RNA sequence: GUAGGGGAGCGUUCAGUCCGCGGAGAAGCCAUACCGGAAGGAGUGGUGGAGCCGACUGAAGUGCGGAUGCCGGCAUGAGU
RNA sequence: GCGAGAGCUAACUUCCGUAGCCGAGAGGGAAACAACCCAGACCAUCAGCUAAGGUCCCUAAAUGAUCGCUCAGUGGUUAA
RNA sequence: AACCGAACCUGGAGAUAGCUAGUUCUCCCCGAAAUGUAUUGAGGUACAGCCUCGGAUGUUGACCAUGUCCUGUAGAGCAC
RNA sequence: AAAGGUGAAAAGAACCCCGGGAGGGGAGUGAAAGAGAACCUGAAACCGUGGACUUACAAGCAGUCAUGGCACCUUAUGCGUGUUAUGGCGUGCCUAUUGAAGCAUGAGCCGGCGACUUAGACCUGACGUGCGAGCUUAAGUUGAAAAACGGAGGCGGAGC
């Protein structure tokens, strides 16, 4: 059986050159008027996850992609 | 039959159980849990039963294939 | 390599209890008895002296140790503790006081009930084993 | 009068065993007396005077043992081999 | 014969600990923005060199060495003195 | 292929059982209780080759007490006296002094009691 | 030194090759004070009556005291 | 054990801090005794010194020394 | 149709089993944890923490002294 | 469900002895009846006969250590082998546990059966080997007491 790709970590998570892992920082979709614009702002962003959480997410994508 | 293959080629496998040598009893699985048991699954990705990281991370982007030009 | 002896002796020796303290008494008895004082002292056979005490009924008891010290037998039976005082034993059967405190300071195996036997308490001035010569021993600290 | 830690007795004419010596078939070893074992008797440094002789016999691979040790309810069982190394000694001292 | 309760306690609660106090301390070098203070208060003033954040937070501003003032109690300042 | 067990569990068993020869009763016929038994045994052979050494040491000692007490003397301050006059003897051959040879054993004595003059 | 990780090995069937035994008697069984650091391994003798050891290499249905485990035989309770 | 709460300044109690041990630690001592005291066992020895703890007999080792105390078996388990 | 709060036979079927049992040859090396937070979670699991093997570094670790800064307990004290 | 095996060949034991018989002892056959039809080997539990040393004052997880007694001599006259007397010492195994001799679980006994595996042309490391800026084939085709062909595909080659 060939193994899958876990399809969730399709659009939230990507593989980079070297072979670390990323994702999009978070609380962006109504903890708006909050705000703070700087926070706001620092969030729809994108950012590498610690570390401990790499090994999961790269047998969720065996392609990379 | 003169031959024998390289220092190293081949590693003779874990015969777990087969006594006190050895892993004896649990061979290897330790005491009790889930873990112990014999059972297809888990399976990998599952954490608790909490609430998982990829549930929590925002979704970005439709997918698309295009166009790749080769180097 | 280390020396193993041979039981040749019988030796027979005999203590008199008058004016001595019992437990003192008890110690040289019981030693004389097990074999220690002997050179070759082999420990799993038996080569203690014969002991022969007189004078049982004089032995001295520390004050006020008659009134006071208790012997304590059980028979099995419900109510069965009986008890008798020092100067009780001593008039009835004196040669069971020495027994008793000899006894006890022997082992309690199979061995030492066997070295019960070497000891031959009389009370009074005079007994019955002139045929074994014992050769008298006084009691001392040494 | 000793060798590998422990004194031994000897008189002479008398072959005794002791753990590994240095040495071959024929070699000779002599030994510092601790006590003459004899005439008005000698001990100290009177006996260290003296002085015995003895010739070596034999080198030896002692009377096999097996090695065990076990713990409870533990699973610890241990079984180990061995064999103690001794030269065999012919005496003559003076 | 037994008992039935009832009563309960009100209390319990409790809030999430505050790491707070000097991170930075007497003789120590420092990176530019590296934090040196948390502090509910004025507790610490800032000096020559260090800022302050609205959390009385004290933040050194241009690298350098750390030195404390006590101006005798009650009022005191944290400063950098660069090498040299 | 199959691999049976054909010949090694038997082996094994007689092994076991070879060594237990002389055990009362089901203890030396019984494989399992054989290998039992024979654990505790395992125990009991470990500690009591350190326990012989510590056993013959004390009978030694017994009968030095002994020859040193015929001749007026306790133990402890003839073993003194020995060390004083530098006298460097082992205890089993202070024992087989003792036990064996009666005049000798004396001249110790004298030459310890005067190392403790 | 418990869970666990690591390392070097012992023994079992089958397989390839080499060595080689065997009715002046194989495997299996039985006794044994010898050998090896341990799994283990030989010597001799008794049994048996036709197949088999050693070495290197390969592959496993490959090593048991437990599971109120499974099949089987025989004990105890009892001359009750 | 020490430091606290809870508890009755109860529990071989409960919940935290801290050291050590047991857990996974055999060996000597504490009669017996996971924990306490001494002490971390590669194997062999019929060899020597020590630790805690001990040296009247069971039981290895002074029925030791000197100046006292208690006479109540206090010793060998509690208080106003 | 000798045990019916849903008969019995066979099949799905090696149902599932965060639970209990059980887990077999030897020696050598190191060697834990029972803490944290999160969990329809509390005897289960994720990630840290702790173990081991390998490859990298190359004294960076350890203890203890010196220097310097931080502290509000022990005590104490009554200035609020 | 359980079930298998005389012997090369039935030459399957005429005949004699005890017994109603069963069973056996002879004889005869056979290479061997140490193969006789409850017939290849014939382990262990378990039941007995005989012999060695032992046991009727004794408190015991049955061992272990030390010594003495008797006996024995084919890896055996010593480091002995068997057996014993007496002394010292000693709380079955497993599991489960903070903690097991536990009056906690399992177990009558011995013998056999009895539990970490297989798969994919999946994923990811360690070791090894062949090629090496390149490496490799799959289906299949032909051959086949062997293997060779087969480039479709796949992996590196650039990331964001
Ligand atoms: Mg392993
Ligand atoms: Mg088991
Ligand atoms: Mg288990
Ligand atoms: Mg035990
Ligand atoms: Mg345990
Ligand atoms: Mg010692
Ligand atoms: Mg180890
Ligand atoms: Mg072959
Ligand atoms: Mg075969
Ligand atoms: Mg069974
Ligand atoms: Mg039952
Ligand atoms: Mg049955
Ligand atoms: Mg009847
Ligand atoms: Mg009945
Ligand atoms: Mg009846
Ligand atoms: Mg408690
Ligand atoms: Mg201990
Ligand atoms: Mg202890
Ligand atoms: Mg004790
Ligand atoms: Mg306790
Ligand atoms: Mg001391
Ligand atoms: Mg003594
Ligand atoms: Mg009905
Ligand atoms: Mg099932
Ligand atoms: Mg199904
Ligand atoms: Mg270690
Ligand atoms: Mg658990
Ligand atoms: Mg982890
Ligand atoms: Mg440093
Ligand atoms: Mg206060
Ligand atoms: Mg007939
Ligand atoms: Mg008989
Ligand atoms: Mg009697
Ligand atoms: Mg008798
Ligand atoms: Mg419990
Ligand atoms: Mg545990
Ligand atoms: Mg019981
Ligand atoms: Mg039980
Ligand atoms: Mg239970
Ligand atoms: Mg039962
Ligand atoms: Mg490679």
């Amino acid at each position: 059986p060939k193994m899958k790709t876990h399809k969730m970590a399709k659009r939230r998570i990507k593989i980079t050159g070297t072979g670390k892992v990323m994702a999009f920082k978070s609380g962006k979709r109504h903890q708006n008027t909050g705000k703070s614009g700087d926070e706001i702002r620092g969030k729809g962003k994108g950012f590498v996850l610690a570390k401990a959480e790499w090994a999961r997410m790269k047998l969720m994508l065996p392609r990379g992609k | 039959h003169d031959l024998k293959p390289t220092p190293g080629s081949r590693k003779d496998r874990k015969r777990v159980g087969r006594g006190p040598g050895g892993t004896d009893k649990t061979a290897g699985r330790g005491h009790k849990g889930q873990k112990s048991r014999s059972g297809a699954g888990k399976g990998a990705f599952f954490e608790g039963g909490r609430s998982r990281l990829i549930a929590r991370l925002p979704k970005r982007g439709f997918n698309n294939v295009g166009t790749t030009y080769e180097v | 390599k280390t020396y193993i002896p041979k039981n040749d002796e019988q030796n027979w020796v005999v203590v008199d209890a008058s004016g001595v303290p019992l437990g003192r008494l008890a110690t040289l008895i019981a030693s004389r008895i097990r074999g220690k004082h002997r050179p070759d002292f082999t420990p799993n056979m038996i080569q203690g002296d014969f002991v022969v005490v007189i004078n049982a009924a004089q032995v001295a008891l520390t004050g006020k140790k008659l009134d006071d010290k208790v012997y304590t037998r059980y028979t099995g039976y419900q109510g069965g503790l009986k008890t008798e005082t020092a100067r009780e034993a001593l008039s009835k059967h004196p040669e069971r006081v020495i027994e008793h405190a000899v006894f006890g300071m022997l082992p309690k195996g199979r061995q030492g009930r066997a070295m019960h036997t070497r000891l031959k308490v009389y009370a009074g001035e005079t007994h019955p084993h002139s045929a074994q010569k014992p050769q008298v021993l006084k009691t001392q600290p040494l | 009068i000793q060798t590998g830690g422990k004194q031994y007795r000897v008189s002479e004419g008398d072959v005794i065993r002791v753990e590994s010596l240095q040495g071959e078939a024929g070699d000779k070893v002599e030994l510092k007396a601790l006590f003459v074992g004899g005439e008005q008797t000698v001990f100290g440094e009177d006996a260290g005077k003296y002085t015995v002789q003895a010739e070596v016999v034999e080198h030896g691979r002692g009377k096999k043992i097996y090695i065990r040790k076990y713990k409870s309810g533990v699973q610890y069982r241990r079984r180990t081999g061995h064999r103690q190394n001794f030269t065999a000694i012919k005496i003559l001292g003076i | 014969a037994h008992k039935k309760g009832v009563g309960s306690s009100k209390n319990g609660r409790d809030s999430n600990p505050k790491y707070l106090g000097v991170k930075k301390f007497g003789g120590e070098v420092v990176k530019a923005g590296n934090i040196l203070v948390r502090q509910r208060g004025t507790k610490f003033k800032a000096g020559q060199g260090v800022g302050m954040g609205r959390d009385h937070t004290l933040f050194a501003l241009s690298d350098g060495k750390v030195v404390f003032i006590n101006k005798g109690k009650g009022a005191r300042f944290i400063s950098i003195e660069a090498a040299q | 292929p199959r691999a049976k067990t054909g010949i090694v569990r038997r082996r094994r068993h007689k092994k076991v059982l070879k060594r237990a020869k002389g055990f009362w009763g089901s203890r030396s016929k019984q494989y399992r209780n054989a290998f039992q038994t024979l654990l505790n045994a395992a125990t009991y052979e470990y500690r009591d080759r350190r326990n012989k050494k510590r056993d013959f040491r004390r009978l030694w000692i017994q009968r030095i007490n002994a020859g040193a007490r015929l001749h007026g003397m306790n133990y402890s301050t003839f073993i003194n006296g020995l060390k004083r006059a530098n006298i460097d003897l082992n205890r089993k051959v202070l024992a087989d002094i003792a036990a064996r040879e009666p005049e000798a054993f004396k001249a110790l004595v004298d030459a310890s009691r005067n190392a403790r003059q």
